[PDB]
């Protein structure tokens, strides 16, 4: 298990997937034009998890990016690290899908997606030993959602023995007060439920409550919101870009994380939360690491952990600290707060620890949850989705590009059986 | 002198199995390259020792062992370690991709894309045997490779040498130091299917050996490492009486005769002592009475219970080092009247002792004190039966809800094999309570 | 027919083929076949220019839909702002309610519409109204952990 596909989709996918590619490549020391140049030997020893090396020991990023709008194109171009995409991994169409995720689905998207399926193809047959496949994308927007979710399906039955995973970034109208994208969101969710190995779900909602409430910046930006995201995922994939023995693949992740087959739609959380402007941030000790870690403050969903009962959990805790105390303090928390943690899955909490601290920070904490609380989340947009629907307000904008009306209810009629799932092993008990 | 070839699984079996060859070759005399001075018969040999080593004619002593993982990051390491001469090469085999902690692949998908390569080199060791015995197989209990590679393997075996003894030390899971939530999953599904196919099996538990080194060699947070050289250790005096002179426990059937008084019970508990921390260099010697005493005390067991609790069904005594005969009758003595050491009316209540009057090696960069005398005990208690409880209790917990079963299911492998493999358990705890009253 | 034709209009935003329907003696009160009037559509698509000019030639601002959704309904719903403020100022019943037990202030706070929660709070919405399931919208706001929303319910 080695190498990763790394694909962006859509605005949101190619912004967050840029971010993430600038930070990790930071950490890994290597420069814009793919040069290393790094002084430790451990950010080397994973490298192919995510680049190829290329021909004078040059290192390039495993990514492929896609969008039905020129117009991002040359907005990654633009970036710091903008040259070091392979021009031959841009696959970009005419006009964008308008928000609508009928048209990433089944019209415009469809047509685009055998150009980027003849990408992955020539990344993939360029591996060793692949591991799977990481998508970043939007859930509210027309391209990210309904072309995301047609190539995770795709890819999935050329590849069906290997392991598909998402960043997916759930709407909230305090983000964007465009009304379909409850619509978009729920389509999009039932597509995931069914096709995807694991889910990292992150909540404009719980983002913009961060910046807004808790960091006080009074009007967020994307690159507010963005800046939360990019540490979460530096965060998460830690375990799998430098040496380690537990969460070290995509599939041994996934069976520590998915005990059914459905729940497979994670709660991130980050410790500490900085804010572009952190100051002089001083290094929190291993207690604070561990209560902020589990504080509902600090997580990058909309919800309450306290609300629900945790079926598996993941830490990773990076830095240089006392390996016996981390023990001690997880053992502690485990302890105190007991009732939120399901009594049928024992030693259900796995931690790691690594040595390298992401950028400016001596100590830092990533949270893993596969949480029964994330309901709130799905409730939230299935509330809204039912609200718009029962009015068949817009309806028209899908059905004209020849979807069935009754993939709407059988969408909605998909997410409130998750819900149900959810709530059916946060009241189970051992007896 | 009858051969014996040794089985390294997964990551637990080939790094246990480092630090055990490493061990044996301090113990005999035998140099990283393979040179062996004191060997006089060069090109061949019938002596103890070479039931575990081979004979080149340059004179170059072979572990009988091989190495398998399904994936390569561990046995590189032996490839390119202190000790990367030692081996046959073609004996170090590896796959690409892992069994990601799930006994069905390491059994059914991947696992079977490997078997052959294996049975075909483990024949070209057994080809060179005279009078090959059988095989010791090293696996943990809760990976994927160790537990679902091993019992494929173990079936093959028993298919290909049908008459041979296979013995196991298997590494029993612990929290402290677990990779996967799965683990009892693989425990179990492990054990039901090799249960019929092992002769005799040594469990090490690991939440056993972390406490001993956390208790007595001050070792804050052990690792693999610090378990893996005082595991050594145990096995090095376990497998003693295979590879030196001796009158206990010298071919692979005896230990069947001596401690396995029924094919389906046939899980030694073994203590061993002294452990003492290598910061201590001046610690007072102990007697044969105190070190004796000592494999009675549960916290000196390599598997957490007490056999207090239970009744003992056979019991050896293994020695080594500076041990007069008349003291160990005289510490049995004592023991047998002032302890409570309850045996099955069915037995004969008494001690079997072997004496090897060479002291333990230490190896260089341990964390153990070198000592004049230590001991390992070998017994069969029923109160063995606890590890075995507690891992059916974690099974159950999980299975109720059918938690991670559709990971099993996606790799090949049907749903009943979870109820058949935990019924065979319940089975074998009954099995205990039935012999012990 | 020209009421099919105004009712088209009202949706697409055409100004003056709107004009030149009502002056030929165009229905402005036709209805589609769930009951939804030009002023329905007008409302829906924000088009801001036609609702106050239907609401000049007759246009009934409180026309209930076969769902019994009002036009204050839907631009609630939508978070058409500006349009919200002229139905009120043309006496839209701020407290109606349709067949799921809604009101306008139900919608405006299940979609995040808070600028229009307030406008709504402001005249007289009833925070004590309870939909089909017993919820006002300030059980909304807890359900959901909108503290936002819920500080402006609490004004
Ligand atoms: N004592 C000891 N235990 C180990 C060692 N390595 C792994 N383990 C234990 O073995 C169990 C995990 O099994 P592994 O051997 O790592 O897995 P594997 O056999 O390589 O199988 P897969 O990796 O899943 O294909 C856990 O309970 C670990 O605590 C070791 O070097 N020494
Ligand atoms: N956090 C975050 N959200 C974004 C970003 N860009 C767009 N979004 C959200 O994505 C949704 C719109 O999807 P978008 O990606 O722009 O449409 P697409 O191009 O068709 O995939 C809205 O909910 C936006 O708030 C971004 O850079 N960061
Ligand atoms: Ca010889
Ligand atoms: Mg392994």
């Amino acid at each position: 298990m080695r190498e990763i596909v790394h694909i962006q989709a859509g605005q949101c996918g190619n912004q967050i997937g840029a971010k993430f590619w600038e930070v990790i490549s930071d950490e890994h020391g290597i420069d814009p034009t793919g040069s290393y140049h790094g002084d430790s030997d451990l950010q080397l020893e994973r490298i192919n998890v995510y680049y190829n090396e290329a021909t004078g020991n040059k290192y390039v990023p495993r990514a492929i990016l896609v969008d039905l709008e020129p117009g991002t194109m040359d907005s990654v171009r633009s970036g710091p690290f903008g040259q070091i995409f392979r021009p031959d991994n841009f696959v970009f169409g005419q006009s964008g899908a308008g928000n609508n995720w009928a048209k990433g689905h089944y019209t415009e998207g469809a047509e685009l997606v055998d150009s980027v399926l003849d990408v992955v193809r020539k990344e993939s047959e360029s591996c060793d030993c692949l591991q799977g496949f990481q998508l970043t994308h939007s859930l509210g927007g027309g391209t990210g959602s309904g072309m995301g979710t047609l190539l995770i399906s795709k890819i999935r039955e050329e590849y069906p023995d290997r392991i598909m995973n998402t960043f997916s970034v759930m709407p909230s109208p305090k983000v964007s007060d465009t009304v379909v994208e409850p619509y978009n969101a729920t389509l999009s969710v039932h597509q995931l439920v069914e096709n995807t190995d694991e889910t990292y779900c992150i909540d404009n909602e719980a983002l913009y409550d961060i910046c807004f409430r808790t960091l006080k910046l009074t009007t967020p930006t994307y690159g507010d919101l963005n800046h939360l995201v990019s540490a979460t995922m530096s965060g998460v994939t830690t375990c799998l870009r430098f040496p380690g023995q537990l969460n070290a693949d995509l599939r041994k992740l996934a069976v520590n994380m998915v005990p059914f087959p459905r729940l497979h739609f994670f709660m991130p959380g980050f410790a500490p939360l900085t804010s572009r402007g952190s100051q002089q941030y001083r290094a929190l000790t291993v207690p604070e690491l561990t209560q902020q870690m589990f504080d509902s403050k600090n997580m990058m969903a909309a919800c309450d952990p306290r609300h629900g009962r945790y079926l598996t959990v993941a830490a990773i805790f990076r830095g240089r600290m006392s390996m016996k105390e981390v023990d001690e303090q997880m053992l502690n928390v485990q302890n105190k707060n007991s009732s939120y943690f399901v009594e049928w899955i024992p030693n259900n909490v796995k931690t790691a620890v690594c040595d390298i601290p992401p950028r400016g920070l001596k100590m830092s904490a990533t949270f893993i949850g596969n949480s029964t609380a994330i309901q709130e989340l799905f409730k939230r947009i299935s509330e809204q989705f039912t609200a718009m629907f029962r009015r068949k307000a817009f309806l028209h904008w899908y059905t004209g590009e020849g979807m069935d009306e009754m993939e709407f209810t059988e969408a909605e009629s998909n997410m409130n059986d998750l819900v149900s799932e959810y709530q059916q092993y946060q009241d189970a008990t051992a007896d | 002198m009858r051969e014996c070839i040794s089985i390294h699984v997964g990551q637990a079996g080939v790094q246990i199995g480092n630090a055990c060859w490493e061990l044996y070759c301090l113990e005999h005399g035998i140099q990283p390259d393979g040179q062996m001075p004191s060997d006089k018969t060069i090109g061949g040999g019938d002596d103890s020792f070479n039931t575990f080593f081979s004979e080149t004619g340059a004179g170059k002593h072979v572990p009988r062992a091989v190495f398998v993982d399904l994936e390569p990051t561990v046995i590189d390491e032996v490839r390119t370690g202190t000790y990367r001469q030692l081996f046959h090469p073609e004996q170090l085999i590896t796959g690409k991709e892992d069994a990601a902690n799930n006994y069905a692949r390491g059994h059914y998908t991947i696992g079977k894309e490997i078997i052959d390569l294996v049975l075909d080199r483990i024949r070209k060791l057994a080809d060179q045997c005279t009078g090959l015995q059988g095989f010791l197989v090293f696996h943990s209990f809760g990976g994927g490779t160790g537990s679902g590679f091993t019992s494929l393997l173990m079936e093959r075996l028993s298919v290909d040498y049908g008459k041979k003894s296979k013995l196991e030390f298997s590494i029993y899971p612990a929290p402290q130091v677990s990779t996967a939530v799965v683990e009892p999953y693989n425990s179990i599904l492990t054990t039901h299917t090799t249960l019929e196919h092992s002769d005799c099996a040594f469990m090490v538990d690991n939440e056993a050996i972390y406490d001993i080194c956390r208790r007595n060699l001050d070792i804050e947070r052990p690792t693999y490492t610090n378990l893996n050289r005082l595991i050594s250790q145990i096995v090095s005096s376990i497998t003693a009486s295979l590879r030196f002179d001796g009158a206990l426990n010298v071919d692979l059937t005896e230990f069947q005769t001596n401690l396995v008084p029924y094919p389906r019970i046939h899980f030694p508990l073994a203590t061993y002592a002294p452990v003492i921390s290598a910061e201590k260099a001046y610690h007072e010697q102990l007697s044969v009475a105190e070190i004796t005493n000592a494999c009675f005390e549960p916290a000196n067991q390599m598997v957490k219970c007490d056999p207090r609790h239970g009744k003992y069904m056979a019991c050896c005594l293994l020695y080594r080092g500076d041990v007069v005969p008349k003291d160990v009758n005289a510490a049995i003595a004592t023991i047998k009247t002032k302890r409570s050491i309850q045996f099955v009316d069915w037995c004969p209540t008494g001690f079997k002792v072997g004496i090897n009057y060479q002291p333990p090696t230490v190896v260089p960069g341990g964390d153990l004190a070198k000592v004049q005398r230590a001991v390992c005990m070998l017994s069969n208690t029923t109160a063995i039966a606890e590890a075995w409880a507690r891992l059916d209790h974690k099974f159950d917990l999980m299975y109720a809800k059918r938690a991670f079963v559709h990971w099993y299911v996606g790799e090949g492998m049907e749903e009943g094999e979870f109820s058949e493999a935990r019924e065979d358990m319940a089975a074998l705890e009954k099995d205990y309570e039935e012999v012990g009253v | 027919d020209l009421g099919k034709k105004l009712l088209e209009a009202a949706r697409a935003g055409q100004d003056d083929e709107v004009r030149i329907l009502m002056a030929n003696g165009a229905d402005v009160n036709a209805t589609d076949a769930s009951g939804l009037t030009p002023l329905h559509l007008a409302a829906t698509y924000g088009h801001l220019e036609i609702v106050e000019v239907l609401l000049k030639h007759g246009a009934d601002v409180n026309a209930i839909d076969i769902m019994g959704s009002t036009p204050l309904h839907l631009a609630a719903l939508i978070g058409h702002l500006e349009i919200v403020e002229v139905l009120l100022k043309h006496g839209a019943d701020v407290n109606a309610v349709d067949t799921w037990g809604d009101t306008p202030l139900h919608l405006a706070a299940i979609m995040g519409h808070l600028e229009i929660v307030e406008v709504l709070l402001k005249h007289g919405a009833d925070v004590n109204a309870q939909d089909k399931f017993g919820k006002t919208a300030f059980d909304i706001s807890i359900d959901n952990g909108n503290e936002d929303l819920a500080e402006i319910l609490q004004k």
